[PDB]
Order: structure tokens, then sequence, then C-alpha cells
RNA sequence: UAAUAUUUAAAAUCAAAUAUAUAUAUAUUUGUUAAUAGAUAAUAUACGGAUCUUAAUAAUAAGAAUUAUUUAAUUCCUUGGAAUAUUAUAUUUUAAAAUAUAAAUACUGAAUAUCUAAAUAUUAUUAUUACUAAUAAUAAUAAUAUGGUAAUAGAACAUUUAAUGAUAAUAUAUAUUAGUUAUUAAUUAAUAUAUGUAUUAAUUAAAUAGAGAA
RNA sequence: AGGUAAAUAAUCUAAAGGGAAACAGCCCAGAUUAAGAUAUAAAGUUCCUAAUAAAUAAUAAGUGAAAUAAAUAUUAAAAU
RNA sequence: AGUAUGAAAAUGAUUAUUUUAUAAGCAAUCAUGAAUAUAUUAUAUUAUAUUAAUGAUGUACCUUUUGUAUAAUGGGUCAGC
């Protein structure tokens, strides 16, 4: 007798088609302070519209707070990035909002030494065995 | 009193180093006698390449190099013998030799003409 | 023709006219390489600290420029924009 | 070169070498390079022109750059994120001031899309 | 990747048998080799934080071979906490106090790593000075090893 | 060739090698003992330890882990080539023989150098953005530099007070946890407690302005 | 004398890293931050412990194997 | 020595998770299994957090010194000054 034991197929983003990871991102910026000064001055600039131009996949809401000002950025997985852009000029704004583009939405993490491939598959090759080796020892 | 432990022979890896920073040496001054040469040939009036082919090379002029190139003077490492390459002459030790190993810095300093008896 | 000059010790426990001779011969780092014009002067500056450098004669010297190029790895791909 | 059994296969590996740093990856696997690529973007496709060995389970061919004729290897951008955020604290052992030595290192993610024989 | 897989038959310990009548190395390398066994160092899946060695059976030790005249001369020491009971005894006496067995596991002993695994490795070293052993049946055989 | 009395030498002599005219001569270079005893004290043997000196009969198999002289298979000619040998593999032929291929770049080894990215400063080239534009901000390319006590110089942050000052219980302040930004700081989300709400953002002015060291 | 007084050079002082078992001053090498592919330094390559294979001699004492103990005696070996 | 408030720490008891009765040294760092907890994108062959299997590396800090793991100085811990 065969029975089937359920189970689900793992997502693999660049393998057919690639879905961009960062989906919206939002400039928050207030007009009365001066540590949003930066952020005011890129929202006047064209160089938003320009962003926009460039990568229509992902959505820019640009909303007005009190406090200081902000690059919420919200990626596929899930997750949410954020970065205060206290008094920041108007060039590191755009290369903060560049980062945020970039990335993955994953988590920051530590990486050993040369740990560099990432798979799910079973090795090509088998896991070596003692009694299948080419040389036996001793 | 305080153990400095440092031992009165080299190892034989220790000694094939020390042959081979001797014959770097040697073939840095041969590089550069090579280079006057083929300066020399140039001024003359030839080409890189037949600088190189000439039978008649140029000995060097400057006196220090001149003097490098006597064997008499800076010997080769094949011309050395192995008493030289791997003891120098201490003036105040058993023997009156003393391992290379223990001169400073012998791994930069080059020092191959120890005394004719000694 | 030229000499290519590689400090391959460090000045780093050398007597220090000896380290001004390497300085004037414009080896600035270990492992640094200079391309030097051959003449006598500079083979006889050579010769002092032969111990502690590396040398070969070629034909061109190069440009820091062009050793860098030399230099660089194989980066093994070619992008596509889409 | 007869290419017959690793054209046959269904499972198959590559050992490409992205600036001399060896990768051994299989179709759908997320390489992630120690550095940030600016030659390519986020969603960017790159063909790996030095691949050092194709592989089956039994038969493995090799070479320098090997063809790229042979195969298809080609890998998507997805990420450009960095390694977690760490100080390291220097200071010696009698010295009241210490150097925090910040590291937050980058990283590019990359996903093996094409692994195939031509 | 490659690392994935069913890993059970990596990590099983194998039974090794060495006949030291039919070996000719002398004591301190075989001991050296049978080290490495113990370690598992010989295995591709080793990695320093795990105990993946194999099981070593050596029998007929009594025929070993120790080169000089380090069977008269050669003295294993043992000391308790007490000053004055230092214990100073002879191969050879070892040898007929306890066997040539002994001798060859202080050697391995030697040879390992000092750690909190050294112990039961050391402990996988099953040694015989005869041929005679309960171990016989579980040694690594093939099927077409089966022509004897 | 036995016995015989010294010496432990490449100075002389001989041999070999390199450089000068060159099958010779000249000049330089290198090549000449080993064991044992003598030997030795107090917590414990004391190469760091295990231990290391090899052997037919037999191992697809060990043969110093010491001392001396060397090599990176061995030999010749001038990095190279050739031959020889060895090992491994493949193919053919009858466990052998023939053919072809490969290996001979020993390896490890640092926070050294390079590569690979990132930061800062300077020098020299750029590109984009904005009306000392010969500027600033950001990004490139090449280069050089970036251990540090006493010490000098430059730049920031936290805290509190004064001047100016929107805003709001969906707000704020403080706290805990998990995130985020090259991170003594700030910010995001959730949670708990206040409070009809900042001496709040920012620029100045100042300081009872930062504590494991009395 | 791990003494003392000066001279020259280096290092330590103020210098982390590799080696010297452990190590201020020795041998190499100067840490802006990572990364770990390629050269490597001094040192090493049976195991502990990262990495090794050869050649020719000598040694039989465990001499020796990273800290060489003298006169002298004995035994052998070469050369005249 | 005002009144409210007080999840500030040191300190005590207790419960949970986890590790621990063949193992030896600034108690950390790096490697690395396993167990548990949380997570409204764990799609999982998931991610974080906690935790002394196991391995490697690792002479507290200050002061004063030519030089300190020193068996030299100083400090019982925390809070405030
Ligand atoms: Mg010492
Ligand atoms: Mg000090
Ligand atoms: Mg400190
Ligand atoms: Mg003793
Ligand atoms: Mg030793
Ligand atoms: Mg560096
Ligand atoms: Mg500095
Ligand atoms: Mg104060
Ligand atoms: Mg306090
Ligand atoms: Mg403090
Ligand atoms: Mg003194
Ligand atoms: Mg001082
Ligand atoms: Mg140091
Ligand atoms: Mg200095
Ligand atoms: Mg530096
Ligand atoms: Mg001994
Ligand atoms: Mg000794
Ligand atoms: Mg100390
Ligand atoms: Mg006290």
């Amino acid at each position: 007798v065969v029975k089937a034991i359920a189970r689900n197929s793992i997502g693999r983003n660049g393998v057919g088609a690639f879905v961009f990871p960062c989906r919206k991102i939002t400039l928050q910026f207030c007009n009365w302070g001066g540590s949003s000064e930066g952020m005011r001055k890129f929202l006047t600039s064209k160089r938003l519209d320009k962003w926009g131009q460039e990568f229509p996949w992902i959505q820019f809401e640009v909303m007005r707070k009190s406090g200081h000002p902000l690059l919420r950025a919200e990626y596929t997985n899930g997750r949410e990035k954020v970065i205060c852009v206290r008094n920041l000029n108007i060039d590191n704004v755009e290369n903060k909002l560049k980062l945020l583009k970039d990335s993955d939405g994953d988590i920051l993490r530590r990486r050993t030494k040369n740990d560099n491939v990432e798979s799910l598959n079973s090795s090509v090759r088998g896991i070596w065995s003692p009694l299948h080796a080419a040389k036996r020892h001793r | 009193g305080l153990l400095w432990k440092i031992p009165w022979r080299m190892s034989t890896h220790q000694k094939t180093r020390q042959r081979e920073r001797l014959r770097n040496v040697d073939q840095v001054i041969k590089q550069l006698t090579l280079g006057l040469h083929v300066q020399r040939c140039q001024d003359k009036g030839l080409t890189y390449q037949e600088a190189m082919e000439s039978k008649k090379k140029y000995k060097p002029r400057s006196k220090s190099l001149r003097l490098l190139n006597k064997p008499s003077v800076f010997p080769k490492e094949n011309q050395m013998s192995s008493k030289d390459k791997y003891w120098t002459f201490d003036k105040k030790a058993v023997g009156y030799r003393k391992g290379i190993h223990k001169v400073p810095k012998w791994t930069k300093i080059s020092i191959r003409k120890a005394p004719k008896f000694f | 023709v030229f000499y290519k000059v590689t400090l391959s010790r460090s000045l780093i426990g050398v007597p220090h006219t000896t380290k001004s001779i390497v300085k004037s011969l414009g080896l600035g780092k270990r492992g640094s390489i200079v391309y030097k014009k051959v003449n006598p002067a500079i083979a006889g500056s050579l010769a002092k600290v032969k111990e502690l450098v590396k040398v070969e004669v070629t034909e061109h010297e190069l440009t820091p420029s062009q050793q860098r190029e030399l230099r660089k790895s194989n980066p093994g791909f070619i992008v596509e924009k889409r | 070169t007869d290419t017959t059994p690793l054209k046959l296969s269904n499972e198959l590996y590559a050992i490409f070498k992205i600036h001399n740093r060896p990768y051994l990856v299989t179709e759908g696997d997320r390489v992630i390079l120690p550095f940030k690529l600016k030659q390519a973007e986020v969603g960017d496709i790159l063909n790996m022109t030095d691949v050092t060995t194709l592989g089956s389970r039994n038969y493995k061919l090799v070479g320098h750059p090997i063809n790229t004729s042979l195969y298809t290897l080609k890998a998507t951008v997805v990420g450009k994120t960095k390694r977690a955020f760490q100080t390291r604290e220097v200071t010696k052992r009698r010295n009241r001031r210490v150097r925090h030595a910040k590291s937050k290192g980058d990283l590019t993610i990359l996903r093996i899309s094409e692994l195939s024989m031509n | 990747s490659q690392k994935i897989g069913h890993s059970g038959l990596a990590f099983a310990r194998l039974w090794h048998h060495v006949d030291v009548a039919r070996d000719k190395r002398t004591l301190g390398r075989l001991a050296s080799a049978i080290a490495i066994t113990l370690i598992g160092r010989h295995k591709p899946v080793y990695h320093p934080s795990q105990d993946c060695g194999d099981y070593v059976v050596v029998t007929n030790c009594q025929k070993i071979r120790v080169t000089g005249k380090k069977f008269e001369q050669k003295t294993y020491w043992s000391h308790s906490g007490r000053p004055g009971q230092l214990k100073l005894q002879t191969m050879n006496k070892v040898v007929a106090d306890k066997g040539f067995g002994e001798i060859l596991k202080k050697a391995v002993s030697g040879m390992l790593p000092k750690n909190k695994l050294r112990k039961q490795r050391l402990d996988r070293l099953k040694v015989f000075d005869g041929s005679e052993n309960p171990y016989k049946q579980n040694i690594t055989a093939f099927a077409h090893e089966q022509s004897s």
C-alpha cells in the first residue's frame, strides 16, 4: 500500500518569475521641525518623481506627522524596515531610500565563516558512506 | 635568569629557508647587473632583445656592485660553504663560532665571508 | 629598461639608515611595487637594501592605474538589465 | 568532450567562481555573496562566465572557464542587505580608553534560477 | 546543498580490526594510526565538536614490534598525590602485569586530544594480547570479500 | 700486503666548480672523524606530552619523529626542454603487454601583501543635484594614509537650564520586549503607567554637563 | 651576576597578530572595518596540532628529538 | 525627617524553560548539535529569543611602574552625591 503524507511547496522567489521584494515606501515628514528639513527638500525636489518613474512596482506614500522624519518600507515577506532620517540632508535621505529599496525585507543576522549557499535541494551526489567509499579505511 | 629558549643548532627547515634567502639575495644582485648591462646596451644603440642576446655583457662600474659581483668578497650560495651558511665568527664563543640564527636580524642581515681561518 | 622593485620584507626592525634608503627608493609599504628607470645610482641604492627587496628587470614601466587593472580579478559574470 | 551523461541527468550541480570565490550550487539555491555589487541592481540577471565544474551524481565536466557554449547557468539578484551590526571592543591591558570597532559588512543575495546543459 | 540528505551511514561507527601479527608498523606509529581512527579524522564528515570516531579492535598484541632496548629500558610512571609514591615500571614489567594491550592503550591515550571526549575514544579501542576476542562477529565485512 | 709512529689538515697538495685569454694558463670558490665514560640532591618521570631507531616469511601497506649535506620525482643541456623512472587513469590486446592522458607548479602558516566590498582624510581626475557654482552636498575612478601611553589638534552625542517655538488622549513622557539606521544615540511595533499634555523639532547661549576606581 | 657604567642598532616603554610549550625586551610582522579566493613572512608538516614526500651518508647511545657540561680516559675510523 | 507615586538596582524566597551527579581553572567570545518559547505571510526543509551537550580560543579591572595573572595599590554589591 502507498499512503500520502501531506506537505506544502516552498517559494523560490527568483527561479520562475521574480517578484520585487520592496512594495511600499512611506516618506514621513513634518512641516515644523528642523530635523525634517532634508526630507522636506527631498519631497520638494522632483527626485521623488524620478524615483517613481524608475520603480513603478513599488508605491510611495507621503504622510505628514509631528515627530521626526521617517522612511518606513514594507516588503513581500511581511517585515517592515523603518529608518528615522533625523537631521539628514537631501542626498543622504536619497541614499537611505536606495538602501531600503535594495534590501529584501529579511531580518539581519550574523553569518559564520563561508556560509554562502542556502539550498533546500537534496545533495546531487549522496552523503558519504564508509561502506560505499572508493577507498576503504585500512 | 630569564629563559630565552633558542637552540644552538638550526632545524633542517630553518637551514633550507636560510639557503633560499641567500639565493634570493644573489638573484637580486644578478638582476641589478643585468639591468645595468641592458641600459648600457641601449645607450650604445641596441634594442632590448638584442641587449639580452649580446655575448659580451658589460660589467658594472659602480664600486659596490662590482664588489658584490666578486665571489671573493660576496660568495653566491652554490659557492658558499656549509660552515658559513649556518654559522658566523663570534670573537667570544667556544670554537669561535655561533649559529647565524643567533645574529639579531639574521633574516635581513647578509653576512657571508667569515675570516679565512676562523 | 626599468626595474620592478618590490619591498618583500618589512622595514620594522631595520636600522634607520636603511629605512631612509628605502623611503628614498619610493617604497612606502611592504609588498609595494615600484618601477624605476635603470641608471647606476638607482642600482647602487638597491644594492644597499638588497636583502629587503625583490627586483626584476622589465622592458616597459607601468602607471599605477595599469598595475591596478592587471591585478583586478575576473568577475565570473555578465550582467543583463531586465 | 562527450557531454551526454550530464545532458541526460535530472539533478546537476555547478561550482562557479565569482572573483575566484567558489560557490557550489544547484538550481533554486540562494548564494550569499559577501560584498556589494555595483554592476548588478536588484532584479538583474547574471550569466556566470566562469564555471569550474559541472557535475551529476557520477560524472563531472571540469575546466578553467569551461565553454559558455556547453551550459547555461544564470542567477538573478534578489537582495542587497547587510549582515548584522557588531561592536567588537578594542583595548589594551592597563589603559582605560577603548576603541569601539563597528562592523556591518554588506551582502549581495543571488538566486540560481537556471542551471542546465546547452 | 551537499550536506543535505540521509547522513545516518556517515556517522555510523565501524569496527576496524588490526592484526598486530600481520601488521609491521612499530608500536608508536601503529598507536598514532589508531588515534586518527578513534578521533574520526579519516572521515570527511568529521567536525571537532563531535565524537564520530570508529571502534578499533587490536588482536595479537603480543607480537607488537618495539625497537631498540625499549622493552627493558622504557619506563612508565605513576604518581599518587603523596610524595615518595612515584611508581616507575619498565615496559616489560607492565606487560607481565597487565599485557601488551595496556602498552598500546597508553600510547593511544597519549596520542588523543586532551578533552572530554578522550576517555570515550580510548574505551572505543579494544585490545587483546592473543588472537581470540568477543568482537570477531562485528568487524566490518563485505560480501565480495567472501572468497576466502 | 701485514706490522709500525704520528696527525684529525683543502694552508700546502689533489679533485671538482665559476670567472678571465681559452682542449691550456691565470685568478677565485668548495670538499678532511665517530661513539662511550667523565654526568650528580632533595614534592614527581620531565624531548611540552604520546612516543620515535624495523623485520625475512606476506600484506593494493610500515622502514627515524635523531645527527650532517641536499631536493621538491632522477639524469643531462641552457626559468625552459629532453630523456628516464614512478604513480594514477583510460583504451586495446593476451592477472600481464602495448597506446594515450595527467601529475610533477610540495604543503601549512599572521589582524603581512593582493583580490573582494565598506568607512574616513588628503592629492589628482570625473558624474549628478542646487543660483568663495573657482561653492556645497552625494556618488565614482586612481593613489597615499588610518596601533598607540604621556601629549597636541579637529568633530560629534547624552543630560539640565535661558532665548525663539508649531503640534496633540489616534497625543506625549517613562519603562520592558522584539525590530530598524555603520547604532555612547535615535527611531519603529506591541505592551504597562502617567499626563488635557512637551522649555518638544531646530539654531543659539550657557553649565553643579557624563563615574568601577580617591 | 636577571650586576654596574657608558657606546652603537633594534624592540619593549606606547605594539595587538604568527612563531619561540608558557614568554615586555628573541625571531617575523605594525590591527580603519569586514570578507576569506590568491601570494606568502618567521616558524613548522606521525598524533596531540593547521600541513610531507624524497635522496645520500653517520649514529645504537633513547645519544638525540627548541635551553649542546670541562679537562681527561677508553674504543673504534680515516690520513700520512 | 514635606505629600503622592514607584516593573531602578543591589538582596531574599518561589515557579517555569533549559543545562547539569567521569568532570578541573576570569565563567566570556567564536564554532556547534539538542530542547523549549513566541511569532495574524512558519508557504517550510521557517525566523527570532532562551539554554554551561560538545569543540576551539581566552592569565579580571584600575593604579604605579623598566616591567604586573601577579602572591604590588585600590575596591563587598547597588543607588545618589
Ligand atoms: Mg622566555
Ligand atoms: Mg603599561
Ligand atoms: Mg582596558
Ligand atoms: Mg626530574
Ligand atoms: Mg619539541
Ligand atoms: Mg592590512
Ligand atoms: Mg590613530
Ligand atoms: Mg558632576
Ligand atoms: Mg554610580
Ligand atoms: Mg566605565
Ligand atoms: Mg641591568
Ligand atoms: Mg611609563
Ligand atoms: Mg607583541
Ligand atoms: Mg616603534
Ligand atoms: Mg597599521
Ligand atoms: Mg633524550
Ligand atoms: Mg636539552
Ligand atoms: Mg604578563
Ligand atoms: Mg581590599
